[PDB]
């Protein structure tokens, strides 16, 4: 019945009411993206291979010499989608764009922070599985992406910060979800040591600045 | 032996530090012309934290005053105590910013800052051991705010092991003179998170609400509001200037309130504020400093602390007081209201006492309480700014002055940085995985 | 108490491939967690303890706080991973003049202090799956003028990966070891 | 020739000093200026002052103190307050900027800009000595140079002076009341360095002294004057066996052999029984039996730590005044008859007793009364196990999310020196369990 | 049951010295015989 | 009155290479090591602690 720093709630009997709530750990409303608006219009050279082994993206052009200055900031633009077809070309396209080719991923990563962070601001628990799988794959399948991302932990790490410790507390209980990577506080760990392992020197400071419980391994 | 240099920014900066120096000069007993017509020795023990000696028995501040209008800051000499300043310290431009932070950053502020830094080095190598500097400004205009960003961002780069206080008037939600307020307000704070690590965020409508509902003035002016802010500016750093039973300098509070190196936007207050008709009738005890100082009415910023969680609390007291009663009031409030106060800090309040009160008062106290209801100021600044910036309202007097358009887009997510950080440390739990 | 146990050439008080491994040990978790999977090269499940703090999350060996395991064998061999974060492990002893004395080896100490009950030493893990073979009856002879009788507890705190905790009556070369006790 | 240098570290250590150095100039006849009056003697001579004071030719007494500090405006209260000329200027040595409530600033950043000068004055005070018993230090475990430079003060004194009886008094930070937010980081890092280097150590909370001034002396609203007046009476009685001879004698060495059973257990906990105000002092006759009762009583103890939750290991009593040894032994044996007061079964003897002859002196402006006889207790109970099992969690409340750690890690040290510090309280807490459990 | 006033304060007075804070005299000595 | 010794708590543990040849001649202790190269520093004070035994199987190992 009480409210706070008043003449009430200084009584010898009272029940106080604290703060209402906070917008952390709770899922956010979504927004219309741009991959929707450009897939219906029809510029994408993608179709859907329907194999016996699963589903794969069919390609009607070169994957190597694509215009990645248009496209790489347009599939992270549609990473934030949960309806079935639209998440599939977004997730499966990004892997095949990245493992092909080279010597062009350096000047396009300045323009990717807006739909990396907006993929992560949503507080949903399957994109944070998916978008934190490619951040390991982003750093590996290129050369010298490490030294270009070292002033870029100030903008993407606050959302690894709140969720870095997400694990399972079960004593001798065997788990069965280690096949897929559902468990996020696992996946936030080995992504952060993947940032420090690459990036050269002087990047061990720049996670300790941001996720404060960090311990700079790999001397 | 711990000197400090006062640097004031802009029209409101020179209006605030013209009454702050009346406050210091009257509490150190010195006349309008400069001389010590005072009756103590505690008024000339530690006067070298602020003042400085001339030949013939005169004291001058270490005050350097910056402005981008020529006729503004030579209306400050014409005040009562306005001739105590040495005239080399006055620095002023020719063509003003035009209430635009871009004109105060790139174009017209970048040629005054060399001369400003020359006077700053002259006033800052003179000392014994320089503790720090002070800044005073508002985040509505451009001469104050754009220069106030540029000079702190190029003063920390050469004096980095020093302390650097900031007084910021953040713009108000529901009273708003300047139409182009949110551009300046969301472009200044990413400089003030990187550049100061110490900033007191005060607000004009909260300064109005005290003068309407507590002091009950029929007609408050900007002199009365400036008199409110300077009586907190003094009481924060009394303990440098006066002896104490338990004392605490500015380095003592700066290490203590800030848990992680961004979380430094604080909300002042002042304890025995009383109407003139109800002044004589009302007692002054330490419960009647604590109840009035923690009160959500008598706060000095627009954030209501009941909409969040206190991160750390200060209190600086002035008078002759008893340490048992001073140290039990904080415990009484903190364990009697214990859903606000943050869980993983077990005793959250820091306290100091000083012996020498303000003039005519038997006791006083001052509040600096780091709360997590500062998320709301950032959210409403972001809302008005992105509402204007979605259809690109007034962009060209900032964009024809040498700017990219994506500096705005990064200067909104350097603000959504701190919104989510203050939402993290407010909902963080004593035992993890209690809330997922 | 492992009193009527025969206490042959080897003895083991934990293993990872088990219906219930942590049956005798008392688990205590605080700002942490426990699970059962971590496997770099060997396809075999492994216990987990980690939390941000190196002192609250632990698994003590006697579930009863009072009951003691009396074990006579001069070594103490564990198969525990490296992580490049902290670790402490503790095993206290009993010596010939009937006194209960300690031995702590953690990652991060500079030099060894010797004191009546407490003696804290450094420890350096190798890069791979290290297995450590610990010397009990020489460390109680260098630090004190005692001789060895038994060791009574084992308690392991934060940030490691556990499989096959055991003791040894002597030292073996790795070719001498039986195949179920080997590293691989 | 029995002599001891005094060290008063920190702005809180100066406050302790001038309540304890006004106390000594009344116990002898020394004036504000350091010379006894030509007429108007106070007692019979015999160089009783010589443990603390020292003599020039012309007839002056200057103390064997050194007031070390980093905060230059608290000693300037002493440089112009009434005891202006009692000291040399060279004993009062102030820095330029404080540690600013960082032990790691006081240990590594600032403290060695004032460690050459301390160990040059210390040699000049202690080479004119001949029979130096030890030193004393006075501090508090909240602040920066109370925590930090005192660690460099004594680890330097461990190797410069070898084995002298470097005594430690302290203030341990209270359970609930706390002036600071960085408080438990200091006390778990400074207890780690006052294990190896102090010979004995005295804990006293500020919160408990608040309780007895409110209830025994019955002054509502005490101040920090009335907390340092009481600490002086306790320090007075420890060294009273060294200045004024008595029926029994106990020097500093005969505490250390007699209180502390093992080299990590040197935390006694004190009280002083007739803390009685003068409106209700002179009415009641105050026998030596019923002041032995009030030393044991749990409300009157000086740390928030009562021995009803553990078991005593050794006790040590310091009687003064009009006290005869037959009546001391009549009340020692009364305590051993009750089952509520639990003595441990490796001390069937239990007690150590000293009787001196001089009644405790009384200060003007102070708040107690002039009583014939008094008593001070220095026990050693198992119940100190709650004075770290609270500090550990209150430290671990913060450290498991790394609050405030950037203000010490950046200022000259590394992250592992916190986790080597909680381990020793995870070792000390089991020792107080170990030496308390009964042998079967 | 009590012989003296060392034991009247040290019977079941039900005051933890570590846990009671800022108490008066009368709330220290509170035996179980006054509660029920 | 007696109290149990260190011999009793070291035979149940089982360090000694003592075993009993129940002869038809009588009782003799088998030795599964040479008696010369035994550690007599480790052994001779320990069989002397079994000298205070009255019940059967441990007092025989002490005496023989
Ligand atoms: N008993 C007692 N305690 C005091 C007194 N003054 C301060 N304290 C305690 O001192 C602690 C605060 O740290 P300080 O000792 O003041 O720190 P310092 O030694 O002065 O050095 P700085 O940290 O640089 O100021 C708190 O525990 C206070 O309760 C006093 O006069 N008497
Ligand atoms: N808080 C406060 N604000 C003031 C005072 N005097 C003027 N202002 C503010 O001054 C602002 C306009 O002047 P300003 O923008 O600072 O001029 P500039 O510094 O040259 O850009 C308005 O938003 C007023 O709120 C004062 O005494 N206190
Ligand atoms: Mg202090």
């Amino acid at each position: 019945v009480s409210e706070g720093f008043t003449v009430k709630a200084m009584m010898k009997n009272s029940v106080v009411r604290g703060p209402p709530s906070a917008g952390a750990f709770k899922e956010r409303p979504t927004k219309p993206t741009a991959f929707r608006k450009f897939y219906e219009r029809g510029d994408f050279p993608i179709a859907l291979e329907h194999d016996s082994k699963g589903n794969k993206i069919a390609w009607k052009v070169e994957i190597e010499k694509l215009d990645y200055h248009h496209y790489l900031p347009l599939f992270f633009d549609g990473l934030c989608e949960m309806t079935f077809p639209y998440e599939f070309f977004a997730r499966q396209g990004i892997h095949d764009m990245l493992e092909h080719g080279g010597n062009k991923i350096l000047p396009v990563i300045p323009q990717l922070i807006i739909p990396i962070k907006n993929a992560l601001n949503l507080r949903n628990r399957q994109v944070i599985c998916v978008t934190l799988k490619v951040l390991q794959h982003l750093v590996v399948s290129a050369e010298m992406v490490g030294e270009a991302l070292v002033p870029y932990y100030r903008q993407i790490l606050p959302i690894l910060n709140i969720f870095k410790n997400k694990n399972v507390n079960s004593g001798d209980g065997i788990d069965y979800s280690q096949q897929k990577r559902e468990n996020i506080g696992d996946l936030i760990q080995e992504t952060l040591e993947a940032f420090e392992r690459y990036g050269g020197e002087d990047a061990f400071i720049n996670i300790k600045y941001m996720v404060p419980t960090y311990e700079s391994c790999l001397l | 032996m711990r000197e400090i240099v006062h640097l004031q920014a802009g029209q409101c900066g020179n209006q605030i530090g013209a009454k702050f120096w009346e406050v210091i000069s009257d509490e150190h007993g010195i006349d309008p012309t400069g001389t010590y017509h005072g009756d103590s020795d505690l008024q000339l023990e530690r006067i070298n934290v602020y003042y400085n000696e001339a030949t013939g028995g005169k004291y001058v501040p270490r005050a350097v005053l910056v402005d981008l209008e020529p006729g503004t800051m030579d209306s400050v000499r014409s005040g009562p105590f306005g001739q105590i300043f040495r005239p080399d310290n006055f620095v002023f431009g020719q063509s003003g910013a035009g209430n635009n932070w871009a004109k105060g950053h790139y174009t017209e502020g970048a040629e005054l800052v060399d001369s400003v830094l020359d006077v700053v080095r002259k006033e800052a190598e003179s000392c014994d051991c320089l503790q720090g500097f002070q800044l005073t400004h508002s985040l509505g205009g451009g001469t104050g705010s754009g220069m106030g960003t540029l000079l702190i961002s190029k003063i920390r780069e050469e004096y980095p092991d020093r302390i650097m206080n900031t007084f910021s008037v953040v713009p108000s939600p529901k009273v708003s003179d300047t139409v182009v307020e949110p551009y300046n307000a969301t472009l200044s704070v990413h400089q003030l998170v990187e550049n100061t690590d110490e900033t007191y965020c005060i607000d004009n409508e909260a300064l109005y609400d005290i003068c309407f509902r507590t002091l009950k003035l029929t007609t408050p002016t900007y002199g009365d509001l400036n008199h409110l802010v300077s009586a907190t500016m003094s009481g924060v750093t009394t303990c440098l200037r006066f002896p104490g039973q338990l004392n605490a300098d500015l380095r003592k509070l700066a290490v203590n309130m800030v848990p992680f190196p961004r979380l430094h936007f604080f909300m002042p207050g002042f304890a025995p504020l009383t109407s003139r008709g109800s002044q004589q009738y009302r007692a002054l005890t330490v419960p009647e400093l604590t109840q009035q100082m923690f009160d959500a009415k008598n706060m000095m910023a627009a954030c209501d602390p009941r909409h969040g969680r206190y991160l750390t609390v200060a209190a600086v007291f002035r008078g002759r007081m008893s340490m048992k009663e001073v140290d039990e009031q904080m415990l009484n409030v903190q364990n009697k209201n214990s859903s606000y106060f943050v869980e993983w800090i077990p005793n959250n309040v820091k306290t100091a006492v000083c012996d020498i009160p303000p003039r005519g008062l038997k006791m006083s106290a001052t509040f600096i309480g780091n709360s997590t209801a500062i998320q709301e100021l950032f959210k409403r600044i972001s809302e008005q700014f992105t509402a204007m910036f979605r259809r690109k309202a007034f962009l060209h007097w900032y964009t024809g002055e040498g700017m990219d358009e994506m500096e705005f887009t990064e200067a909104e997510s350097n603000m959504n940085d701190l919104v989510s950080e203050y939402q993290q440390y407010q909902d963080a739990t004593a035992e993890e995985e209690g809330e997922f | 108490m492992f009193k009527n146990t025969f206490q042959s050439g080897f003895l083991s008080i934990l293993y990872s491939i088990g219906s219930k491994p942590l049956q005798i040990w008392d688990k205590k978790v605080r700002n942490g967690h426990i699970k059962r999977i971590t496997d770099n090269d060997i396809q075999s499940l492994v216990l987990e303890i980690e939390g941000t703090n190196v002192s609250t999350t632990y698994i003590t060996c006697p579930a009863d706080p009072k009951k003691t395991l009396g074990i006579k064998l001069p070594f103490l061999v564990m198969i525990i991973k490296n992580l490049k974060k902290y670790f402490t492990f503790e095993v206290q002893v009993l010596d010939d003049k009937n006194v209960r004395r300690r031995f702590r080896a953690s990652n991060y100490q500079s030099t060894t202090r010797v004191k009546p009950f407490i003696c804290t030493m450094p420890m350096r893990l190798d890069d791979g799956w290290n297995q450590i073979q610990f010397n009990l009856s020489d460390f109680t002879r260098r630090a004190y003028g005692t001789n060895y009788i038994e060791t009574l507890r084992v308690q392991i705190h934060a940030n490691c990966r556990i499989r096959r905790v055991y003791f040894s009556d002597r030292l073996y070369s790795e070719d001498e070891l039986p195949a179920e006790f080997k590293l691989y | 020739m029995r002599e001891c240098i005094s060290v008063h570290v920190g702005q809180a250590g100066v406050q302790i000093g001038n309540a304890c150095w006004e106390l000594y100039c009344l116990e002898h006849g020394i004036q504000p200026d350091g010379q006894m009056p030509s007429d108007k003697t106070i007692g019979g001579g015999d160089d009783s002052f010589n443990t603390f004071f020292s003599e020039t030719g012309a007839g002056k007494h200057v103390p064997r103190a050194v007031f070390v500090d980093l905060e230059p405006t608290v000693i300037d209260e002493v440089r112009t307050g009434t005891y202006r000329q009692l000291f040399h200027p060279e004993q009062l040595i102030t820095g330029k900027e404080d540690a600013a409530n960082n032990y790691a600033r006081g240990h590594y950043t600032i403290g060695k800009e004032l460690i050459d000068l301390v160990l040059d004055r210390i040699r000049k005070l202690a080479d004119q000595c001949t029979g130096l018993q030890g030193f004393l230090i006075f501090h508090s475990f909240g602040g920066g140079t109370g925590s930090g430079f005192t660690s460099l003060l004594m680890e330097r004194l461990s190797v410069d002076y070898g084995k002298k009886s470097k005594l430690e008094f302290s203030i341990y930070p209270a359970p609930q009341v706390s002036t600071a937010v960085v408080e438990p980081y200091n006390s778990i890092l400074t207890t780690h360095t006052t294990l190896e280097h102090s010979d004995c150590a005295f804990m006293v909370d500020n919160e408990a002294i608040y309780d007895i001034c409110r209830r025994n002396l019955d002054i509502e609203r005490p101040t920090y004057t009335n907390l340092n007046r009481l600490i002086g009476q306790i320090v007075s009685s420890i060294t009273a066996s060294l200045r004024f001879d008595g029926a029994l004698n106990v020097d500093l060495t005969e505490f250390q052999t007699n209180l502390v059973p093992y080299p990590r257990i040197h935390f006694p906990l004190a009280t002083y029984a007739p803390v009685i105000s003068a409106e209700k002092a002179y009415h009641e006759q105050l026998s030596v039996a019923e002041i032995t009762n009030a030393c044991f009583e749990p409300a009157n103890q000086m740390v928030k730590c009562d021995p009803r939750h553990g078991k005593y290991m050794a006790c040590c009593l310091l009687y003064r005044g009009d006290v005869v040894p037959k009546d001391v032994n009549a009340a020692i044996a009364t305590i051993k008859t009750k089952r509520t007061i639990q003595f441990v079964d490796w001390c069937p003897t239990g007690f150590k007793v000293g009787i001196n002859y001089q009644p405790p002196t009384v200060v003007p402006g102070g708040d107690l009364a002039k009583v014939q006889r008094a008593v001070c207790m220095l026990s050693n109970t198992t119940a100190i196990a709650e004075a770290w099992a609270r500090l550990d969690h209150k430290f671990d409340l913060m450290y498991a999310k790394r609050a405030f750690v950037h203000w010490y890690v950046g200022e000259g040290m590394e992250e592992g020196e916190f986790s080597e510090a909680r381990e020793d309280m995870a070792a000390l807490e089991k020792d107080y369990e170990e030496v308390g459990m009964d042998s079967v | 049951e009590i012989p003296k006033d060392d034991l009247d304060f040290r019977l079941a007075a039900l005051y933890n010295h570590h846990t009671g804070t800022f108490k008066n005299k009368s709330e220290i000595l509170t035996h179980q015989e006054t509660i029920q």
